[PDB]
Protein backbone atom coordinates (compact mmCIF):
# COMPACT_ATOMS: atom_id res chain seq x y z
CA UNK A 1 0.00 0.00 0.00
CA UNK A 2 1.47 3.52 -1.03
CA UNK A 3 2.64 5.46 1.77
CA UNK A 4 1.28 9.32 2.37
CA UNK A 5 2.79 12.26 4.43
CA UNK A 6 0.36 11.93 7.06
CA UNK A 7 1.69 8.19 7.81
CA UNK A 8 4.77 9.54 9.29
CA UNK A 9 6.04 11.87 11.99
CA UNK A 10 8.43 14.42 10.70
CA UNK A 11 10.84 15.75 12.94
CA UNK A 12 14.66 17.68 12.96
CA UNK A 13 15.84 18.69 9.64
CA UNK A 14 18.54 16.48 8.72
CA UNK A 15 20.22 18.72 5.89
CA UNK A 16 19.14 20.55 2.81
CA UNK A 17 20.46 20.20 -0.80
CA UNK A 18 20.49 22.57 -4.11
CA UNK A 19 16.78 21.30 -4.76
CA UNK A 20 15.76 19.38 -1.55
CA UNK A 21 15.02 18.51 1.82
CA UNK A 22 16.11 15.56 4.24
CA UNK A 23 14.24 14.99 7.36
CA UNK A 24 13.92 12.59 9.97
CA UNK A 25 10.87 10.64 10.04
CA UNK A 26 9.00 8.38 12.10
CA UNK A 27 6.35 5.98 10.60
CA UNK A 28 3.33 5.86 13.04
CA UNK A 29 2.25 2.55 12.67
CA UNK A 30 5.75 0.67 12.96
CA UNK A 31 7.73 3.57 14.75
CA UNK A 32 10.54 3.01 12.28
CA UNK A 33 13.13 6.23 11.67
CA UNK A 34 13.58 7.13 8.36
CA UNK A 35 15.54 9.80 6.53
CA UNK A 36 12.90 11.19 3.82
CA UNK A 37 14.24 13.12 1.04
CA UNK A 38 11.93 15.63 0.01
CA UNK A 39 11.26 16.84 -3.48
CA UNK A 40 9.68 19.88 -4.51
CA UNK A 41 8.14 19.08 -7.90
CA UNK A 42 7.93 22.75 -8.96
CA UNK A 43 11.57 22.87 -9.35
CA UNK A 44 12.09 19.96 -10.57
CA UNK A 45 9.98 20.43 -13.87
CA UNK A 46 11.73 23.86 -14.15
CA UNK A 47 14.79 22.29 -14.56
CA UNK A 48 14.10 19.50 -16.61
CA UNK A 49 15.19 16.66 -13.99
CA UNK A 50 11.75 14.00 -13.82
CA UNK A 51 13.63 11.98 -15.82
CA UNK A 52 17.18 12.81 -13.86
CA UNK A 53 15.07 11.80 -10.90
CA UNK A 54 13.42 9.00 -12.04
CA UNK A 55 16.41 7.24 -12.99
CA UNK A 56 17.68 8.09 -8.94
CA UNK A 57 14.91 6.10 -8.11
CA UNK A 58 15.64 3.21 -10.51
CA UNK A 59 19.04 3.32 -9.61
CA UNK A 60 18.70 2.86 -5.44
CA UNK A 61 15.88 0.47 -6.20
CA UNK A 62 18.32 -1.50 -7.14
CA UNK A 63 20.66 -1.48 -4.32
CA UNK A 64 19.92 -4.36 -1.53
CA UNK A 65 23.25 -4.08 0.45
CA UNK A 66 24.29 -2.91 3.80
CA UNK A 67 26.78 -0.96 2.54
CA UNK A 68 24.28 1.29 0.47
CA UNK A 69 21.19 3.72 1.65
CA UNK A 70 18.33 1.48 1.24
CA UNK A 71 15.48 3.40 -0.63
CA UNK A 72 12.41 1.61 0.79
CA UNK A 73 9.52 3.53 -0.46
CA UNK A 74 8.54 6.54 -2.74
CA UNK A 75 5.43 9.06 -2.61
CA UNK A 76 4.11 12.01 -3.50
CA UNK A 77 1.32 14.51 -2.95
CA UNK A 78 0.22 17.93 -4.58
CA UNK A 79 3.67 19.70 -3.96
CA UNK A 80 6.32 17.26 -2.97
CA UNK A 81 8.14 13.61 -4.14
CA UNK A 82 9.03 11.62 -1.19
CA UNK A 83 12.01 9.21 -1.00
CA UNK A 84 12.25 7.08 2.24
CA UNK A 85 15.85 6.38 2.76
CA UNK A 86 17.47 4.51 5.66
CA UNK A 87 19.15 6.86 7.84
CA UNK A 88 22.50 7.45 8.79
CA UNK A 89 23.05 8.97 12.15
CA UNK A 90 26.60 9.90 12.12
CA UNK A 91 26.82 11.62 9.06
CA UNK A 92 29.38 12.17 6.29
CA UNK A 93 32.73 10.53 6.16
CA UNK A 94 34.32 13.50 5.49
CA UNK A 95 33.41 14.70 8.55
CA UNK A 96 35.67 12.30 10.42
CA UNK A 97 38.97 12.75 8.43
CA UNK A 98 38.48 16.53 9.14
CA UNK A 99 37.76 15.99 12.83
CA UNK A 100 40.90 13.29 13.82
CA UNK A 101 43.35 14.58 10.63
CA UNK A 102 43.92 11.11 9.10
CA UNK A 103 43.20 7.37 9.73
CA UNK A 104 45.77 5.03 11.28
CA UNK A 105 46.29 2.23 9.25
CA UNK A 106 43.88 0.30 10.96
CA UNK A 107 40.58 2.15 10.23
CA UNK A 108 42.55 2.86 6.58
CA UNK A 109 42.22 -0.85 6.07
CA UNK A 110 38.67 -1.50 7.72
CA UNK A 111 37.00 1.69 5.44
CA UNK A 112 38.72 0.90 2.67
CA UNK A 113 38.06 -2.37 2.68
CA UNK A 114 34.24 -1.83 3.09
CA UNK A 115 34.27 0.75 0.04
CA UNK A 116 35.85 -1.88 -2.00
CA UNK A 117 33.07 -4.29 -1.23
CA UNK A 118 30.33 -1.56 -2.07
CA UNK A 119 31.97 -1.35 -5.30
CA UNK A 120 32.19 -4.73 -6.15
CA UNK A 121 28.28 -4.76 -5.04
CA UNK A 122 27.58 -1.62 -7.57
CA UNK A 123 30.12 -2.71 -10.77
CA UNK A 124 28.82 -6.03 -10.04
CA UNK A 125 24.80 -4.50 -11.02
CA UNK A 126 26.71 -2.75 -13.88
CA UNK A 127 26.41 0.75 -12.21
CA UNK A 128 29.00 3.28 -12.54
CA UNK A 129 28.57 6.24 -9.41
CA UNK A 130 30.29 9.10 -11.25
CA UNK A 131 30.43 11.03 -7.85
CA UNK A 132 32.25 8.83 -5.06
CA UNK A 133 34.02 11.09 -2.32
CA UNK A 134 33.40 11.12 1.18
CA UNK A 135 30.94 13.50 1.31
CA UNK A 136 28.79 10.61 -0.44
CA UNK A 137 30.09 8.07 2.18
CA UNK A 138 27.58 7.95 4.75
CA UNK A 139 27.98 6.15 8.29
CA UNK A 140 25.49 4.19 10.56
CA UNK A 141 24.68 3.90 14.06
CA UNK A 142 27.16 1.48 14.30
CA UNK A 143 30.15 2.94 12.17
CA UNK A 144 29.69 1.50 8.36
CA UNK A 145 29.46 2.78 5.72
CA UNK A 146 26.14 3.92 3.53
CA UNK A 147 27.35 5.01 0.10
CA UNK A 148 24.58 7.37 -1.18
CA UNK A 149 24.13 10.42 -3.67
CA UNK A 150 22.84 8.10 -7.11
CA UNK A 151 21.39 11.24 -8.76
CA UNK A 152 24.51 10.91 -10.83
CA UNK A 153 25.15 7.46 -11.54
CA UNK A 154 25.15 5.70 -14.78
CA UNK A 155 23.76 2.23 -15.67
CA UNK A 156 25.50 1.02 -18.61
CA UNK A 157 28.43 9.64 -20.56
CA UNK A 158 27.75 12.76 -19.07
CA UNK A 159 30.25 15.51 -17.82
CA UNK A 160 29.51 14.76 -13.73
CA UNK A 161 32.19 14.75 -11.07
CA UNK A 162 33.78 16.30 -8.25
CA UNK A 163 37.23 18.01 -9.42
CA UNK A 164 39.94 16.25 -7.04
CA UNK A 165 38.16 13.02 -7.55
CA UNK A 166 37.71 12.91 -11.41
CA UNK A 167 39.15 10.79 -13.25
CA UNK A 168 41.23 11.12 -16.28
CA UNK A 169 39.01 9.69 -18.79
CA UNK A 170 36.51 11.97 -17.90
CA UNK A 171 38.15 15.52 -18.57
CA UNK A 172 39.69 13.32 -21.94
CA UNK A 173 36.76 11.73 -23.26
CA UNK A 174 33.49 12.33 -21.54
CA UNK A 175 33.21 8.70 -21.08
CA UNK A 176 33.26 7.68 -17.34
CA UNK A 177 33.20 3.99 -16.95
CA UNK A 178 33.26 1.33 -13.92
CA UNK A 179 37.29 2.07 -13.91
CA UNK A 180 36.27 5.59 -12.75
CA UNK A 181 35.12 4.58 -9.46
CA UNK A 182 38.74 2.56 -8.75
CA UNK A 183 40.66 6.01 -9.46
CA UNK A 184 37.99 8.42 -6.99
CA UNK A 185 38.66 5.24 -4.24
CA UNK A 186 42.51 5.89 -5.07
CA UNK A 187 41.69 9.50 -4.41
CA UNK A 188 39.84 8.75 -1.18
CA UNK A 189 42.28 5.86 0.08
CA UNK A 190 44.66 8.54 -0.23
CA UNK A 191 42.92 11.02 1.46
CA UNK A 192 42.78 8.96 4.46
CA UNK A 193 46.05 8.01 5.11
CA UNK A 194 47.34 11.05 4.14
CA UNK A 195 44.64 13.87 5.26
CA UNK A 196 44.26 15.50 1.92
CA UNK A 197 43.42 14.30 -1.16
CA UNK A 198 46.26 13.80 -4.20
CA UNK A 199 45.69 16.37 -6.59
CA UNK A 200 45.42 19.47 -5.06
CA UNK A 201 45.35 23.30 -6.60
CA UNK A 202 44.09 26.42 -6.09
CA UNK A 203 41.05 25.98 -8.53
CA UNK A 204 39.43 23.80 -10.79
CA UNK A 205 41.42 23.73 -13.43
CA UNK A 206 44.82 23.53 -12.29
CA UNK A 207 43.66 20.25 -10.47
CA UNK A 208 42.40 18.57 -13.75
CA UNK A 209 45.69 20.01 -14.98
CA UNK A 210 47.48 17.52 -12.38
CA UNK A 211 45.35 14.40 -12.77
CA UNK A 212 46.16 13.84 -16.94
CA UNK A 213 49.59 14.61 -15.37
CA UNK A 214 49.27 12.45 -12.50
CA UNK A 215 51.31 14.90 -11.04
CA UNK A 216 50.95 14.33 -6.92
CA UNK A 217 53.45 13.03 -4.00
CA UNK A 218 53.13 10.57 -1.42
CA UNK A 219 54.06 11.68 2.72
CA UNK A 220 57.11 9.87 3.48
CA UNK A 221 54.55 8.28 6.41
CA UNK A 222 52.60 6.71 3.95
CA UNK A 223 51.77 3.05 4.80
CA UNK A 224 53.70 1.22 2.55
CA UNK A 225 51.10 -1.34 1.36
CA UNK A 226 48.32 1.94 1.22
CA UNK A 227 50.79 3.31 -1.23
CA UNK A 228 51.11 0.57 -3.22
CA UNK A 229 47.60 0.18 -3.40
CA UNK A 230 47.23 3.93 -4.63
CA UNK A 231 49.63 3.11 -6.76
CA UNK A 232 47.64 0.32 -8.69
CA UNK A 233 45.06 2.95 -8.72
CA UNK A 234 46.03 5.98 -9.28
CA UNK A 235 47.02 4.84 -12.90
CA UNK A 236 46.19 7.28 -15.98
CA UNK A 237 44.77 3.95 -18.29
CA UNK A 238 41.34 3.51 -16.77
CA UNK A 239 41.92 -0.79 -18.39
CA UNK A 240 45.50 -1.04 -15.86
CA UNK A 241 43.66 0.10 -12.65
CA UNK A 242 43.54 -3.10 -10.14
CA UNK A 243 39.69 -3.86 -9.70
CA UNK A 244 38.98 -3.31 -13.33
CA UNK A 245 37.54 -5.54 -15.92
CA UNK A 246 40.18 -5.49 -18.13
CA UNK A 247 42.32 -6.84 -14.80
CA UNK A 248 39.52 -9.95 -14.05
CA UNK A 249 37.85 -7.78 -11.64
CA UNK A 250 37.80 -7.39 -7.59
CA UNK A 251 39.25 -10.76 -6.89
CA UNK A 252 42.91 -9.45 -7.32
CA UNK A 253 41.92 -6.74 -5.72
CA UNK A 254 40.36 -7.82 -2.28
CA UNK A 255 43.87 -9.94 -3.03
CA UNK A 256 46.19 -7.06 -2.28
CA UNK A 257 48.37 -6.95 0.42
CA UNK A 258 46.83 -4.21 2.27
CA UNK A 259 43.70 -6.31 2.67
CA UNK A 260 45.53 -9.61 4.12
CA UNK A 261 43.62 -9.45 7.59
CA UNK A 262 40.58 -8.42 5.72
CA UNK A 263 37.50 -10.72 6.12
CA UNK A 264 35.20 -9.89 3.12
CA UNK A 265 32.53 -12.52 4.37
CA UNK A 266 31.66 -10.21 7.59
CA UNK A 267 32.94 -7.04 7.08
CA UNK A 268 29.46 -5.45 8.16
CA UNK A 269 29.03 -7.31 10.90
CA UNK A 270 32.24 -6.59 12.50
CA UNK A 271 32.66 -3.74 14.94
CA UNK A 272 34.54 -1.21 13.04
CA UNK A 273 38.17 0.35 14.85
CA UNK A 274 37.62 3.17 16.67
CA UNK A 275 38.12 6.49 14.97
CA UNK A 276 40.68 8.71 16.83
CA UNK B 1 4.67 12.05 -11.85
CA UNK B 2 2.70 8.86 -13.00
CA UNK B 3 3.70 5.52 -11.26
CA UNK B 4 6.12 7.49 -9.15
CA UNK B 5 4.93 5.68 -5.84
CA UNK B 6 7.01 2.35 -4.72
CA UNK B 7 7.40 0.29 -1.86
CA UNK B 8 9.74 -2.86 -0.74
N1 LIG C 1 20.07 8.83 4.44
C1 LIG C 1 20.61 9.90 5.07
N2 LIG C 1 20.96 9.87 6.38
C2 LIG C 1 21.50 10.93 6.99
N3 LIG C 1 21.74 12.10 6.36
C3 LIG C 1 21.45 12.26 5.05
C4 LIG C 1 20.84 11.15 4.32
N4 LIG C 1 20.65 11.56 3.05
C5 LIG C 1 21.08 12.85 2.99
N5 LIG C 1 21.55 13.27 4.18
C6 LIG C 1 22.11 14.59 4.46
O1 LIG C 1 21.28 15.60 3.88
C7 LIG C 1 22.09 16.57 3.20
C8 LIG C 1 21.55 16.88 1.81
O2 LIG C 1 21.36 15.68 1.06
P1 LIG C 1 20.76 15.74 -0.43
O3 LIG C 1 21.04 14.48 -1.22
O4 LIG C 1 19.33 16.20 -0.37
O5 LIG C 1 21.64 16.96 -1.01
P2 LIG C 1 23.21 16.83 -1.33
O6 LIG C 1 23.44 15.54 -2.09
O7 LIG C 1 24.03 17.16 -0.10
O8 LIG C 1 23.35 18.07 -2.36
P3 LIG C 1 22.65 18.03 -3.81
O9 LIG C 1 21.17 17.83 -3.56
O10 LIG C 1 23.01 19.39 -4.34
O11 LIG C 1 23.31 16.88 -4.53
C9 LIG C 1 23.51 16.02 3.13
O12 LIG C 1 24.36 16.80 3.97
C10 LIG C 1 23.43 14.62 3.71
O13 LIG C 1 24.53 14.31 4.58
Amino acid sequence: RKKRPEDFKFGKILGEGSFSTVVLARELATSREYAIKILEKRHIIKENKVPYVTRERDVMSRLDHPFFVKLYFTFQDDEKLYFGLSYAKNGELLKYIRKIGSFDETCTRFYTAEIVSALEYLHGKGIIHRDLKPENILLNEDMHIQITDFGTAKVLNSFVGTAQYVSPELLTEKSACKSSDLWALGCIIYQLVAGLPPFRAGNEGLIFAKIIKLEYDFPEKFFPKARDLVEKLLVLDATKRLGCEEMEGYGPLKAHPFFESVTWENLHQQTPPKLT
Amino acid sequence: FPQFSYSA
